[PDB]
């Protein structure tokens, strides 16, 4: 992930960035204690 | 006897030219450098890995 | 880059220029970045004081034996610049 800590209020949205090498993004974030699997599938990129 | 031995070969600064910067075109795993240079220039590439 | 300018039969120790204070470079800095005469550009008749930046008449100026101008370089490491003097002698 590109940042560490969040700034969390209550029942919101917030957004995070990343980098991976797979082409699938089958990974777990942790916000703030407890655990969370997420699902995705990536592009390779355009440039070279 | 002994003499000086003058004009003592010291440390100063001087200018070198910079050359033409390149024009890079990027395929897949390499790059192609468009390079102009109306003296020698040296150009020296290396990986940057284990070899 | 610098013109300067002195008159006929000068004595040691006489003020020409100040080099610092022209160029805009910091005094107190000079001897941590190496104020120093380039090797080459060097006269027989013209020294600067390496503290404070000053350039001053190290020998007595012979209009007849000079020549035409006099011509010194400075160099300064860290950042690594060279500048140049230019200084006329009048008849």
């Amino acid at each position: 992930l590109k940042e560490a800590t969040t700034h969390v209020t209550a029942t919101g949205s917030i957004t995070l960035h990343f980098s991976t090498s797979s082409p699938q993004a089958n990974f777990i974030v942790s916000l703030c204690g407890k655990k969370t699997t997420c699902n995705a599938e990536c592009k390779p990129p355009a440039d070279h | 006897g002994k003499l000086h031995i003058p004009f003592r070969l010291t440390p100063t600064v001087c200018p070198v030219p910079l050359a033409h910067t390149p024009t890079v075109t990027k395929w897949f795993k390499g790059i192609t450098l468009h390079l102009t240079a109306t003296r020698p220039t040296l150009l020296t590439t290396r990986k940057l890995g284990l070899r | 880059q610098l013109h300067y300018t002195v008159q006929e039969e000068q004595e040691h120790g006489t003020f020409v220029g100040n080099i610092a204070e022209d160029l805009g470079l910091d005094i107190t800095k000079l001897s941590a970045r190496g104020f120093q005469t380039v090797p080459n550009s060097r006269t027989p008749y013209l020294d600067l004081n390496l503290e404070t930046g000053v350039l001053y008449v190290n020998e007595k100026i012979d209009r007849e034996q000079i020549c035409c101008v006099l011509h010194l370089e400075v160099f300064l490491e860290n950042p690594l610049e060279l500048f140049q003097v230019e200084i006329e002698v009048l008849d």
